[PDB]
């Protein structure tokens, strides 16, 4: 599972950018790991922590 | 504090746009570990420990 | 059609307001908790 809910996150993020946002392309894509970058990062520090 | 403010009024905007991660990412754990509680009771008691 | 139409009224009210509804009385989760924390 764990693994395939962090891939579930960044799919999930550009098909939430794509229909609030209302930007199709790379570039809807690219500002949601401004939002995700510790949230991968950071969060993977705490799930080795364990 | 990146963004526009929010004690409460932003905690909601927040809890507004990823319920849909939340749970289907904790919908696909539920019935991928489905498996495992029951459904074999002869392979390994283990799986159903697990 | 509407199968999406199924829990985006779930999302609304019934979960967003009702998320405002817990935190608007804060309180009652305090000891509440330490049932569940105790409890387990």
């Amino acid at each position: 599972g764990l693994l395939v809910d962090d891939a579930i996150v960044v799919v999930e993020n550009v098909e939430r950018v794509m229909a609030e946002e209302g930007l199709p392309p790379k570039e809807a894509t690219r500002k949601s790991m401004g939002q995700i970058q510790g949230a991968l990062v950071g969060i993977a520090m705490v799930l080795s922590a364990v | 504090d990146k963004e526009g403010k929010g004690l409460i009024e932003a905690t909601l905007d927040a809890v507004r746009m990823r319920l849909r991660p939340i749970l289907m990412a904790s919908l696909a754990f539920i019935l991928g570990v489905m498996p495992l509680v029951i459904s074999t009771g002869a392979g390994s008691g283990a799986q159903n420990a697990v | 059609f509407g199968w999406f139409n199924r829990m985006f009224e779930k999302s609304t009210h019934h979960y967003t307001d009702s998320v405002g509804g817990i935190l608007r009385s804060t309180g009652r989760y305090l000891v509440l908790y330490l049932i569940i924390v105790v409890g387990m």
